[PDB]
Order: structure tokens, then C-alpha cells, then sequence
């Protein structure tokens, strides 16, 4: 049914969701967001980003590119991302 | 030394009721303290005393002695502890504190 | 002056700079000279042209 | 798990000697009072605060979040 | 006198008598912004004083001596003798202090099991020692 | 399928109970100490003194 090409789309998106990851935090950390504050906004924009992926990089087609999109776009690789965001806000926040 | 407690039941708030009341002191309705009392013994004699001060009390008092001699000496408060126990009974007392003295 | 919980807000006069920067040193000059080695021998070796 | 046990307790090792003693920082998200007893190690106050932390949550918080920085770089299994 | 603090040598801006030209035991500041001051003349008499802007809301003040803490109230720019503690013949105060006040960190010590004490924080309090011969003892 | 569900919380709960509820977890009264007032005593009184 399907073949082993969906390792290297998959791979494209994690690394688009790590790069997009520590860039916000950062962010945050320059403006010296507080404490839960700082997880809404990451909340928003990290799932803003991951609906302009579905936009424009995948052609409003999640399907055909991935098997059960919305598993493996926002659930999959979120406590994966989460922290890493943390470390980021964590270490803008100290400058 | 003496300390000052509102009660010593390990959780209450006896009075201090603190939304809306608005005290009045001068009717006398305050609170009134609960203490706990210990002594200890010092080798020479202490001429004055005074406390420590810093920009946000957050630091150990550190109370500062000048002795007889002119030498002055300071230990800090947590050495000073009342509530306290033999070292017997601090072992595996699991009620005690952080770092029991 | 005096400190009754110890300095912590400034670091140290007796910092030892020197030596975090000999372990940072050793480290990169390691990883450095390492890297040729597992490249070459394994990615030529493991698939055997 | 010798590739955990290994590393992990030798950077453990090396930050208690190095980084002992200090405030390195404020988290911005306000823990609870045994994570100042984790924390707080080098320092021997008693009100301080839960947010102020010792060198040694930044180890605490590296080993989570490097993840990302070792796919950037540019790793593999 | 009135003194200006400058960074080069100061000058004394001024010299003048107080009302009552009496010795001078002690001054107590009073309200910051009220520009107020208490003096305490030996032959024990009390003034308010109100210098200059320096170019119900009651105010209590206490002093205390060798015979025992007094106590005052300011009213309508007078003081009232409003109470009183006075040792005995054979007792003398030898030791008092004041609670300074303090900035609120913490508002209660807590235990290992994590239940919390709520230490006893009311401002208006004094601390004192009596010293009494004729039973040997030192009273707190 | 409901049983690999219900399996899957008894085991995200194990750790919950046994780990993390030692002392990491709040609903302990020494945990919102400090979002607690003062009540404020005086009020309308200086107490100046020596
Ligand atoms: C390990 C990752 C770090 C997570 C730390 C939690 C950060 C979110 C947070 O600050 O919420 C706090 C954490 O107060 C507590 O410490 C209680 C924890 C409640 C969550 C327990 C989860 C089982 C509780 O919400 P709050 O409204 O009662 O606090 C006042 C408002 N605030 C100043 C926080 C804006």
C-alpha cells in the first residue's frame, strides 16, 4: 500500500518544527514573557506554524504525504518540543 | 531567644483573617502570640548586640556581638534556633524542616 | 563587611577560568581530530566499495 | 544503561565541583517548594525564593531540551 | 541648625534657638512628610516641632527610661501622656528595643511534610527587660 | 479496544501515584503560601518611637 518515502517528508517536517522551536523562546526570552503567558503565546504560534506547514509546504493536502495527518502534524513531537522551547525561553530569559 | 507564632498547630490560622477585616488596634481585637523559648550558653561577655540589614531582608539576620574585648563576632540566626531538638530526635524526623538544625 | 549566607551574587575571587578553558580546548581539539577517523574508516568500510 | 549511566553522571560530577554556591539565575515559571530544596543546593538560606536557582538547573533543563540543537547540528542514529 | 551638603566643602545655612531654650535630651523623627520632630528637654518636657518644608489618623510615639516606658499621643499638633508602665522601687529597666520594620518575604516558616506556621507578624510591639533585686531575677 | 485505553491510564497513573505525588505535586497547604495577603493591622496609625 504505501512505501518507505514517508520517512524523508517526515524528516523535513521535524525539521522545520525544531527550527521553529527555538526561534520562539527566544523570542520570548527578549521580551521577558512571564510564566503562562509564555505558554500560550508558544501554544498559538507553534500551532500557527504547523497550519501554515499544512498551507503552504503540503498543498492543502495533508494526506498523500503523510498517513493520519493530524496524528502525526500537532500531537506527534509535542512534549518533544515543548522542552526545547522551554530551554530557549530559559535561556532568553537570563540576557 | 523567643519566637513568635500565631498558633502552634502546624496548620492554622487562628485569626489574621486577611480578605476584608480591616483591623482596628486601638480597640485592643488583635491576635495574640503563641512563643517557643530556648537558651544558650556564650564563653565571654557580649557588651552590645545589634542585627543586620540588607536591601531586601532575605538573607540570615546575623546577629553581631561586641564583646568585652573590643573583638566582635556574629552568628547567624539559624544557629540560634528555637524549636529545636537534641540531634537524637532529629534522625529520620521526617516533620523537622529543610535542613533541621 | 560581611556575608552571613555566603557570597553568591558575585562569583569568586579564586574562579578558575584557566582550566574550564583547557577542558573546552580538549574537547574541541579531541572531537577535531577524531572526526576524520570515524568518517573515513567507517563510511568506507561498512558499505565496502 | 551504560551510554546513560556514563555521561550523565560525570557532567553531574564536574558542575557540583566546578558551579558550587551560586545564583546563576531566575526561572520564569514559578515552581513548587521541594523543587527549592532540589535546586537550591549551594545555598543555605531559607526564604529565598523557588524561582532562584543554582548552576545546576541549567543541567537540569539542558538535558531535556537539546534534543532540537543535536538535529540542527546536524546528527544521526 | 541647618546645614546644606554639597559636594565641595558644606555651609552652614542657618542657626537659630527652638522656642524654649532649655537643654536638649533627645528627638524623636516624626511622619516624614510632616516635617515633625519631638524633643524631649531633661527636666522631661516635651515639644513638637515643625521646622519648615524643608527647602482618624493618630501618631503615637513612645519613649522609655530607667523607671519604665511612657507612651505619648499626638493630637492636634499637642502631645498627651496616654498611658503608663512604671517599675517598683527595688526594680530598674535595663534593656529595650523596638520592632524595625522590616520588608514581608515570606509570610510563614514551612515544615518538612509541608504544613506552614504562620509566624506572628503585628508591628506595634516593644521588647523589654526588668531587672529586680530583693528576689534576685530578670524579667522579660 | 477500550481495554488498551484503560491499560495505557493505569499505567500513566502508576507513575503519577508513585513518583511524582512523594512531594512534586501541589493540593499540600505549604504549596499556596506565597499567593496569600497580610490583613493589613494598623491602618490608620504611625507608631513613631525611639
Ligand atoms: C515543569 C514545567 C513547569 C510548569 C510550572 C507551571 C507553570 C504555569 C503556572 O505558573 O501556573 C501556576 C503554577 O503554580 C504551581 O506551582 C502549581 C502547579 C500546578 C500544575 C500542577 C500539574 C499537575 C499556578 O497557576 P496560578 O494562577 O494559581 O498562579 C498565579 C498566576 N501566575 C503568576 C502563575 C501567572
Amino acid at each position: 500500500n504505501a512505501t518507505a518515502n514517508v520517512v524523508d517528508n517526515k524528516k523535513r517536517l521535524l525539521f522545520v518544527q525544531d527550527s521553529s522551536a527555538l526561534v520562539l523562546g527566544l523570542v520570548a526570552g527578549f521580551l521577558q514573557i512571564e510564566s503562562v503567558h509564555g505558554f500560550i503565546w508558544f501554544l498559538i504560534l507553534y500551532n500557527l506554524i504547523n497550519v501554515i506547514y499544512i498551507v503552504w509546504i503540503c498543498q492543502l493536502q495533508p494526506g498523500k504525504f503523510y498517513q493520519s495527518p493530524l496524528h502525526d502534524i500537532f500531537f506527534e513531537s509535542f512534549f518533544r518540543e515543548i522542552t526545547g522551547f522551554v530551554m530557549a525561553w530559559t535561556f532568553g530569559y537570563a540576557l | 531567644v523567643v519566637e513568635l507564632y500565631e498558633s502552634l498547630t502546624p496548620d492554622e490560622r487562628l485569626s489574621n483573617s486577611s480578605d476584608n477585616f480591616s483591623y482596628d488596634p486601638l480597640t485592643g481585637h488583635i491576635n495574640k502570640p503563641q512563643f517557643q523559648t530556648k537558651q544558650f550558653i556564650f564563653p565571654e561577655i557580649i557588651k552590645t548586640m545589634s542585627i543586620s540589614k540588607t536591601t531586601d531582608d532575605i538573607t540570615t539576620k546575623a546577629i553581631v556581638m561586641e564583646l568585652e574585648n573590643g573583638q566582635i563576632t556574629y552568628i547567624p540566626k539559624l544557629l540560634l534556633n528555637a524549636r529545636g531538638k537534641p540531634a537524637e530526635e532529629m534522625a529520620k524526623d521526617k516533620k523537622k524542616e529543610f535542613m533541621a538544625t | 563587611r560581611i556575608t552571613p549566607s555566603g557570597q553568591f551574587d558575585l562569583m569568586s575571587p579564586t574562579f578558575e577560568k584557566g582550566k574550564l578553558l583547557i577542558t573546552i580546548f580538549v574537547l574541541l581539539v579531541i572531537t577535531y581530530f577524531i572526526r576524520p577517523s570515524v568518517s573515513n574508516k567507517k563510511l568506507k568500510s561498512q558499505w565496502l566499495i | 544503561n551504560m551510554a546513560s549511566f556514563i555521561p550523565q553522571t560525570i557532567i553531574m560530577w564536574w558542575v557540583n565541583h566546578f558551579f558550587a554556591g551560586f545564583i546563576l539565575m531566575q526561572l520564569p515559571f514559578p515552581l513548587t517548594a521541594k523543587f527549592k530544596e532540589m535546586l537550591q543546593t549551594g545555598i543555605i538560606c531559607q526564604d529565598l525564593d523557588v524561582r532562584w536557582v543554582s548552576s545546576i538547573s541549567w543541567y537540569f533543563i539542558s538535558v531535556l531540551g537539546l534534543n532540537p540543537v543535536y538535529n540542527l547540528i546536524g546528527l544521526n542514529d | 541648625l541647618t546645614i546644606e551638603v554639597t559636594k565641595d566643602q558644606p555651609i552652614i545655612k542657618s542657626r537659630s534657638p527652638l522656642s524654649e531654650r532649655k537643654t536638649v535630651d533627645s528627638v524623636i523623627r516624626l511622619n516624614e512628610h510632616d516635617h515633625q520632630y519631638l524633643i524631649k528637654f531633661e527636666d522631661k518636657d516635651h515639644l513638637l516641632f515643625k521646622l519648615n518644608p524643608g527647602k482618624s489618623s493618630h501618631i503615637f510615639v513612645t519613649e522609655h527610661d530607667t523607671n519604665g516606658i511612657y507612651g505619648y499621643i499626638i493630637e492636634n499638633d499637642t502631645v498627651k501622656q496616654t498611658w503608663k508602665k512604671a517599675v517598683n522601687s527595688k526594680e530598674k529597666m535595663v534593656a529595650y528595643s523596638k520592632r524595625e520594620t522590616t520588608n514581608l518575604n515570606t509570610l510563614g516558616i514551612t515544615l518538612g511534610d509541608k504544613s506552614v506556621l504562620y509566624k506572628y507578624l503585628y508591628p506595634n510591639l516593644a521588647a523589654y527587660l526588668i531587672a529586680n533585686e530583693e528576689h534576685h531575677t530578670i524579667t522579660f | 479496544m477500550f481495554m488498551y485505553i484503560v491499560f495505557q491510564g493505569v499505567l500513566m497513573y502508576i507513575g503519577y501515584r508513585k513518583l511524582n505525588s512523594m512531594g512534586l505535586i501541589p493540593n499540600a497547604k505549604g504549596d499556596w503560601l506565597p499567593w496569600e495577603r497580610i490583613a493589613h493591622y494598623n491602618n490608620g496609625l504611625q507608631w513613631f518611637s525611639d
